[PDB]
């Protein structure tokens, strides 16, 4: 399994 | 009908942690790499890491 990716976009 | 290949540990209350082999009903998968999944076992919403799930 890969490293947790960035949730869709960075907050704003 | 997606399947979490790996177990995901939600770090916030806006996401649901799943395990390897857990079925998750994908919801919105057009934002980025994370999509909103709905667990059918209990019936709760919770984002999910797409890199950990796959389309069956």
């Amino acid at each position: 399994a890969p490293p947790l990716p960035p949730r869709n976009r960075p907050r704003l | 009908t997606f399947v979490a290949l790996y177990d995901y540990e939600s770090r916030t209350e806006t996401d649901l942690s799943f395990k390897k082999g857990e079925r998750l009903q994908i919801v919105n998968n057009t934002e980025g790499d994370w999509w909103l999944a709905h667990s059918l076992t209990t019936g709760q919403t919770g984002y999910i890491p797409s890199n950990y799930v796959a389309p069956s």
